[PDB]
């Protein structure tokens, strides 16, 4: 049924190499202060938009 | 131990080195026969006799000389 | 660990009362894990209260049933 | 094994013989009274397992104050086999 | 090391009031202070009954242990989570 | 610190005449001069003068070991 | 707060080093002070078996410099363990786009 | 539905019966009223949830989320910023096993909301401040010295977030070390400029700062650590061990006894060698081979992990290890305890320095006394809404005298004097609680040196107000409105 | 002269032990150990000073004996 | 040798002890310790002057006790090893 997986260390720290190029190299979730999920919608429930958002 | 065990919560009667008698309810006991006696009562003995009220008894172990049971557990 | 915490009463003035109804009172500085003590101005109390004086002596830790002090720690 | 060599060599080697010879032996406990006995294994707290006992000892208690002391002639009761734990003696001797 | 339940109550008793009497008969009546593993207490500021009838006070005293021959240790602590 | 075992080495090297008071035996004193101490504190006394007090006289002994258990005091006189 | 882990960028290097981005710590006591150290000597010496309590084991081992690293890989690599998910579920590209890109990029792709 | 806030309807499971608290309340003596303050996400919030895990059984973690137990506000928890001082009581025992009472004041260390910090401040009698290795000292933590050390609180300090030295900087530990001791050094320079008194010397050889991880439930006082070394090897006197830890003390494992002096050029200090290795010896397996050798470094800690424990991931296994290993927060018990004085202690300074009638009254000899039979005396200063809005309960310090339920209280408002008599109202007091973050207990009476929440008599109080017999104490007088940091 | 060499020298001399309980014996001494038990040979045993009998090679036990003294 | 090991094979047979303060115990035997810690079961007791009692079960510690007195139902050879 494949539903559970569970894998050794030196397994996944090949993986997470591997998939390198894809990934973006944030360390912590700083970056994001008004350019989450909770901010768009301050933005859509006033009428006013954040300047890189969508609209 | 478990000969002591199974004496636990019931209300047991000492008797001291000097003679003395006391009976507690009973919960703790101890490597050195230490113990602990609770809701307890200091007693003596027409040949006159007496009975005096003591509270958490801490008894330290060179005194005592034997204990017995009589009453069903305060459950 | 073993050693009495006996460490405040030092340099401050004891009375004893030992085995057998006898009585001494003493500035006090010693102790070792079996509480022998080593008093200092060490006054006899007789029965009668016919006082001697005595110099410093050593106490045998189990002679002891309590231990006061005559001017606070 | 040790106490072998101290059993042998020491002062317990009154105890010692007198297993081996079975002489009687006459102790003296803490409550005066005495036991005459043949010891039939102890070990280095005196703790003794005796037979053929015989009590000895005045019977004038406390109570009389003056009257128990018209009672000097003795006891002797005889305890067939008996267990005797080892800080209750003073001295013991052997009897030969 | 198994030092058990009573000594641990005996150390729950600190800071309290506690009655203590001793082999020769003088009961003592005290705030505790600190109590050890053999049981050597310190006392506080003491009403002590004498053998024969006596009252008297005291400032601060040292009780060695093997001298107790009882403690009342006060009733509040039979909730303690030592039982 | 003045620790006792230290003392009672001081009272060896002066080589004094002390005098010992018996565990529970108030009438009775022993009053000797001094080596001995392994760690029991059994003393051994030279002099040893037993002190009847009741009776006042002084019997005499010779050298004597006093079994440390039956100690109390270890007072300093003269000789 | 800021998570301030520093990547090893070639694992020759023993895993714990104080590596040269980290601003080099310029305390060392000059006005030295005297709190209360016991004297040499006074009368304290340890039992005979008593030892640092993992003293037999490495401080490091190679798996250790990597190891560390997972701890802030992002949602999927950062466990041992989970639950499998199905093809569609997956956003690959995900990541991408919801970050501010650099404007340098044509007009076309930043609508 | 109007319930925008977290309370838990029903009592939770302790470790101990509820009357024994109360019991505890009448020992003067036997109770600490501390407040935790410290610089913005330097970690006291998680800290205290460590205190609840430990003391109420039922309650856990959620593995993926932080359990911000006394973040009770909606606000407060979207936000992830503390904004409102929530008091916990709680029993929670010392090394020895006896059984302390404290009262901790969690506290904001956003700077904005320092007022919270301050009213929580005027009830305690001591300061522990929470220091996040990494960063070290930082703005709100200087301020904060400051103001405690004005309001003559005895302070003691806790470094926070040690984890951070070991998994993100990954310094080596004679590194650490150095970064632990300047931490110590500039709190101990910023005590000395501002305090007259010089005898407050803080240094972990004194036992006065723990060390603690609060994520991962390490706490641990030089104290505390040799308590498990202790307990382990078995005969060692432990105190005399706690004194030879820290500083330029080295080993020398030819004699086995310390020296001041290094015995070779590469002798790593007692310090590193004994506490700060064994720890990333830990850490390193647990982050490292949890595969292939953590399970033997297990059996020599005398740790044993069932087979379900071991499949968890890195963060909650940590987590678990730690807590096995250190078990309950004593170290920072021992610190609190012996430091902090008590309040029947502390009752003179704070005398002292709050009323505006001073020592030399006839009542500010009786409440120095700190007497549960003298005569009433409470101080509030903070005012919590109820879980609908309605209604607000004050709170406050018992500093004399008995608050009983439905008592009728005189209650002095902060303009009052002997000369104006306006400012002053009669109030029936409700039903009276002592606080806990989550639930509330509910109790017939609380002596003096304990806090309490007040029902019914927060009409008259705009801030703070003087709760006082009506009829006994007619020369009694306010205490001084809290002078504010800014 | 410490305790131990000393016990060693009275060995198979005259001695003389007072007991706690005020009995006393004479002793030609055979032996002591670790806790310092004792025999003796050809015993006598006083009690005020009587002579009460010649009492057969005795043991006694430690914890009884207060002085020993050797004879002249 | 370590009498007191004899003193637990003795099991479920019974006895009489005299204590140090002159009390006696008539008693069937179950438990005992290290320490000589008797229990018996089916207890009479009889007092320093003082008339008999009868108890259920009674614990007796182990340095209060004196001379047991065991029964002639003993063949004693078995204890050698
Ligand atoms: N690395 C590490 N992070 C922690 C630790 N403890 C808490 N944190 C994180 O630090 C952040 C701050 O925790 P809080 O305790 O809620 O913040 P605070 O210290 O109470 O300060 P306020 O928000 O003003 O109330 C949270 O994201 C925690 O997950 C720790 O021990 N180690």
């Amino acid at each position: 049924t494949y539903q559970r997986w569970q894998f050794t260390l030196p397994m996944m720290s090949t993986l997470y190499r591997l998939a390198n190029q894809l990934l973006t190299d944030l360390v912590d979730d700083n970056y994001f202060y008004l350019f989450d999920l909770k901010a768009f919608f301050t933005s859509k429930a006033l009428n006013m938009a954040i300047p890189g958002g969508p609209k | 131990s478990s000969k002591m065990l199974q004496h636990i919560d019931y209300r047991m009667r000492c008797i001291l080195q000097d003679g003395r008698i006391f009976i507690g309810t009973f919960k703790a006991f101890d490597k050195h026969m230490n113990l602990i006696l609770c809701d307890c009562d200091e007693f003596r003995k027409a040949e006159r006799e007496e009975k005096r009220v003591l509270g958490l008894v801490l008894l330290r172990g060179e005194n005592l000389v034997s204990m017995t049971v009589e009453g069903p557990p305060p459950k | 660990a073993h050693p009495p915490e006996l460490k405040k009463f030092m340099d401050k003035k004891l009375s004893l009362k030992l085995n057998g109804g006898r009585h001494v009172q003493g500035i006090l500085r010693g102790f070792d894990p079996f509480m022998n003590l080593v008093i200092d101005e060490c006054v006899e109390m007789a029965t009668s209260g016919q006082q001697n004086n005595i110099g410093m002596v050593v106490i045998r830790g189990n002679s002891i049933i309590m231990l006061e002090a005559l001017e606070r720690v | 094994k040790r106490e072998e060599e101290e059993f042998n060599t020491g002062p317990l080697s009154v105890l010692t013989q007198s297993v081996k010879n079975n002489t009687q032996v006459l102790i003296n406990c803490r409550n005066n009274k005495k036991l005459l006995g043949r010891v039939k294994a102890f070990d280095r707290h005196c703790n003794m397992v005796l037979e053929n006992v015989k009590e000895m000892w005045t019977e004038v208690p406390k109570s009389g104050k003056g009257k128990k002391k018209s009672k000097p002639v003795n006891k002797d009761r005889y305890i067939s086999k008996m267990f005797l734990r080892g800080d209750s003696v003073i001295v013991v001797l052997r009897n030969p | 090391m198994s030092i058990g339940v009573p000594i641990k109550v005996l150390h729950e008793a600190e800071g309290h009031i506690v009655t203590c009497e001793t082999n020769t008969g003088e009961v003592y009546r005290g705030k505790l202070i600190e109590a050890e593993d053999n049981m050597n207490c310190q006392m506080s500021n003491i009403t002590v009954t004498y053998r024969d009838g006596r009252v008297a006070q005291l400032e601060q005293v040292y009780i060695r242990g093997s001298k107790i021959r009882f403690l009342i240790l006060p009733d509040m602590l039979k909730n303690a989570p030592m039982l | 610190m003045v620790q006792p075992i230290n003392l009672i080495f001081r009272y060896l090297q002066n080589r004094s005449r002390i005098q010992v008071w018996l565990y529970e035996q108030v009438n009775m004193r022993i009053e000797g001069c001094i080596i001995g101490f392994d760690e029991y504190m059994n003393l051994v006394l030279d002099d040893a003068e037993e002190i009847h007090s009741k009776t006042k006289s002084r019997k005499q002994l010779g050298r004597i070991m006093l079994k440390g258990d039956n100690i109390t005091l270890l007072q300093s006189v003269s000789n | 707060p800021n998570v301030v882990f520093i990547k090893t960028e070639d694992p020759d290097l023993p895993a714990f080093y104080f590596d040269p981005l980290i601003n080099p710590i310029s305390h060392r006591h000059s006005v030295k002070s005297q709190e209360p150290l016991p004297d040499d000597d006074e009368e304290f010496e340890l039992p005979e078996f008593v030892e640092p309590f993992l003293k037999d084991t490495p401080l490091y081992t190679d798996n250790t410099a990597n190891g560390i690293a997972l701890l802030w890989a992002p949602r999927p690599f950062n466990l041992r363990s989970g639950r499998t998910r199905r093809a569609l579920d997956i956003p690959l590209v995900k990541n991408w786009y919801r970050e501010h890109c650099p404007a340098g990029q044509p007009v076309k792709v930043r609508v | 539905t109007k319930k925008f806030t977290l309370m838990e309807q029903t009592l939770p499971v302790t470790v101990y019966e509820m009357d024994f608290l109360a019991d505890l309340m009448d020992n003067s003596e036997l109770i600490r009223n501390v407040t935790l303050c410290g610089h913005l996400h330097h970690g006291k919030t998680c800290f205290v949830d460590c205190l609840i895990e430990q003391t109420h059984p039922e309650i856990r973690k959620r593995y993926d989320q932080d359990l911000c137990y006394t973040d009770i506000l909606f606000t407060e928890q979207e936000r992830g910023v503390g904004i409102k001082s929530t008091p916990v009581t709680v029993v929670l025992p010392d090394t020895k096993g006896k059984s302390y009472l404290f009262n901790i004041m969690d506290t904001p260390g956003h700077v904005n909301f320092s007022d919270e910090v301050t009213a929580g401040l005027r009830i305690s009698d001591g300061v522990v401040l929470f220091i996040d290795a990494a960063e070290g000292v930082m703005l709100n933590t200087e301020r904060l010295i400051k103001h405690a050390v004005q309001e003559r609180l005895a302070v003691t300090v806790c470094i926070n977030k040690i984890d951070r030295l070991i998994l993100e900087l990954k310094l080596p530990p004679t590194d650490a070390y150095y970064k632990l001791r300047h931490i110590v050094d500039e709190v101990n320079g910023l005590i000395s400029m501002y305090s007259t008194d010089e005898n407050l010397i803080l240094s972990p050889l004194l036992g006065n700062v723990c060390f603690s991880s609060s994520q991962y439930s390490i706490c641990f006082t030089l104290g505390s650590f040799a308590k498990i070394y202790a307990d382990t090897f078995g005969d060692i006197n432990y105190q005399e061990f706690a004194k030879r830890l820290w500083g330029d003390i080295y080993f020398n494992p030819k004699t086995r006894k310390f020296t001041k002096k290094a015995p070779t050029s590469s002798s790593q200090r007692s310090f590193v060698e004994f506490i700060l290795e064994p720890l990333y010896k830990i850490l390193a397996q647990v982050v490292g081979d949890v595969d292939t050798s953590l399970p033997r470094t297990l059996d020599e800690l005398g740790i044993h992990l069932t087979k379900e424990e071991l499949k968890l991931n890195i963060r909650p296994l940590l987590r678990l290890v730690c807590k096995k290993f250190f078990g309950e927060f004593t170290g920072f018990v021992d610190m609190c305890v012996q430091h902090i004085p008590s309040p029947k202690v502390g009752a003179k300074p704070k005398i002292e320095h709050t009323y505006t009638g001073g020592v030399d009254s006839d009542l500010g000899e009786a409440m120095s006394d700190c007497d549960p039979d003298g005569p009433l005396m409470c101080h509030t200063t903070k005012m919590y809404s109820t879980d609908d809005g309605v209604q607000f309960h004050a709170f406050g310090r018992v500093l004399s005298g008995t608050i009983h339920a439905g008592q009728p209280v005189k209650v002095l408002g902060e303009n009052y004097t002997l000369e104006d008599e306006e400012d002053s109202q009669i109030c029936t007091v409700g039903r009276l609680w002592i606080s806990v973050a989550r639930y509330h207990i509910e109790v017939n009476r609380v002596p003096a040196g304990n806090w309490v929440l007040i029902e019914g008599v927060d009409q008259p109080i705009v801030k703070t107000a003087t709760i006082t017999e009506p009829r006994g104490n007619e020369e009694a007088q306010i205490f001084r409105p809290l002078k504010f940091n800014t | 002269l410490n305790p131990k060499p000393f016990l060693n020298g009275l060995t198979g001399k005259p001695v003389m032990v007072k007991l706690k309980w005020g009995m006393e014996y004479k002793g030609y001494l055979v032996s002591v150990d670790g806790y310092m038990n004792m025999q003796l040979a050809n015993t006598e045993e006083y009690i005020d000073g009587a002579l009460s009998g010649h009492l057969g090679e005795v043991l006694i036990r430690c914890n009884n004996v207060l002085y020993i003294r050797g004879v002249e | 040798m370590k009498l007191v090991r004899f003193l637990m094979k003795l099991s479920h047979e019974t006895v009489t002890i005299e204590l140090k303060n002159g009390t006696q115990v008539h008693g069937t035997i179950t438990g005992v310790d290290v320490s000589m810690n008797t229990h018996l079961k089916a207890v009479k007791m009889t007092l320093k002057n003082r008339e008999p009692v009868q108890l259920e079960t009674l614990s007796i510690r182990g340095n209060n006790i004196r001379y047991f007195i065991l029964p002639d139902s003993l063949p004693l050879d078995t204890l050698l090893v």
